[PDB]
């Protein structure tokens, strides 16, 4: 039928201060149908302490979840957002960028 | 201000992999209070806000019953869609319902909703007058059939005019502390350039709840809502939201944008620039 | 507090 595909926001709970324990985010949202597969990364490797939201949707019916873990961050450390759906051929990954 | 009060229902198909998986969430405005799973080990309302955890068992028996029965309801539905629709049972099909009602600033009931989708496409509604039905096609008019005959608008209409006003109002003066509190934005304008002669300008909003807000950029007073970069708003996870909006800008001419800011939460209207 | 009105589809 037809199908939407997630859009992707990485970003932090707080600013980012490194040293200082915070919250790394990703909210995917606008995607039809409701099976989705989002994994936190820290330097290239999957997080396993990550919780979600639950599911629910906008006005538009499409469906929304905030992904999030808790994160101390530094100058390094490089963290991104995987996510898998049925409307994308490959996995979309998204770098966290600290300004947006 | 105006508040309202939401459920979600979305019921998912997979054959081969059980029976459809229902989920019920419910909100006040922008914070969700409970939620039910079809899925979970034990499936029952569970209170996702500390002002519904008061609520006596009769509460949670009511609701997780109702949501059970649901359960079942639209696992029936999903079948019968799939025969207005002449698919096969092979496929994955999503139902999606969301109703509530909203009260206006005197706390009077605004207007009230009930709406479904299928596929995440309009199947039927619940017109404004809280009688009528508007159906998509002709599969949500057999529908509309039915609850006609069954007088189901009159149901819903005694339940959104009563029932969930009245709630709504309880839940508002149980959760005062939170629900009735705007949080505003904390604003401030950062600066990038782009190359040596256009910079971007980034005007944030951090902080704020609601999640309704607007935020704007005016070059000498002018809107400039088609070369404006908006992001969606998204939630930072201690209930409060997260805003951008963003201008690409002639280096030398940042003066003469100004980012402007409307939340429930501030006094007057907020005018921002660039502070170098 | 939901709804308890069944929508038979």
């Amino acid at each position: 039928m037809i199908q939407r595909t997630p859009k992707i926001q990485v970003y932090s709970r707080h600013p980012a201060e490194n040293g200082k324990s915070n919250f790394l985010n990703c909210y995917v949202s606008g995607f039809h149908p409701s099976d989705i597969e989002v994994d936190l990364l820290k330097n290239g490797e999957r997080i396993e302490k990550v919780e979600h939201s639950d599911l629910s949707f906008s006005k538009d019916w499409s469906f929304y979840l905030l992904y999030y873990t808790e994160f101390t961050p530094t100058e390094k450390d490089e963290y991104a957002c995987r996510v898998n759906h049925v409307t994308l051929s490959q996995p979309k990954i998204v770098k966290w960028d600290r300004d947006m | 201000g105006s508040h309202s009060m939401r459920y979600f229902y979305t019921a998912m198909s997979r054959p081969g992999r059980g029976e459809p998986r229902f989920i019920a969430v419910g909100y006040v405005d922008d914070t969700q209070f409970v939620r039910f799973d079809s899925d979970a080990a034990s499936p029952r309302t569970e209170p996702r806000a500390p002002w519904i955890e008061q609520e006596g068992p009769e509460y949670w028996d009511r609701n997780t019953q109702i949501f059970k029965t649901n359960t079942q309801t639209y696992r029936e539905n999903l079948r019968i869609a799939l025969r207005y629709y002449n698919q096969s049972e092979a496929g994955s099909h999503i139902i999606q319902r969301m109703y509530g009602c909203d009260l206006g600033p005197d706390g009077r009931l605004l207007r009230g909703h009930d709406q479904s989708a299928y596929d995440g496409k309009d199947y039927i509604a619940l017109n404004e007058d809280l009688s009528s039905w508007t159906a998509a096609d002709t599969a949500a008019q057999i529908t509309q059939r039915k609850w006609e005959a069954a007088r189901v608008a009159e149901q819903l209409r005694a339940y959104l005019e009563g029932l969930c006003v009245e709630w709504l109002r309880r839940y508002l003066e149980n959760g005062k502390e939170t629900l009735q509190r705007a949080d505003p934005p904390k604003t401030h304008v950062t600066h990038h350039p782009v190359s040596d002669h256009e910079a971007t300008l980034r005007c944030w909003a951090l902080g704020f709840y609601p999640a309704e807000i607007t935020l704007t950029w005016q070059r000498d007073g002018e809107d400039q809502t088609q070369d404006t970069e908006l992001v969606e708003t998204r939630p930072a996870g201690d209930r409060t939201f997260q805003k951008w909006a963003a201008v690409v800008v002639p280096s030398g001419e940042e003066q003469r944008y100004t980012c402007h800011v409307q939340h429930e939460g501030l006094p007057k209207p907020l005018t921002l620039r660039w502070e170098p | 507090q939901a709804s308890q009105e069944v929508k038979n589809w």
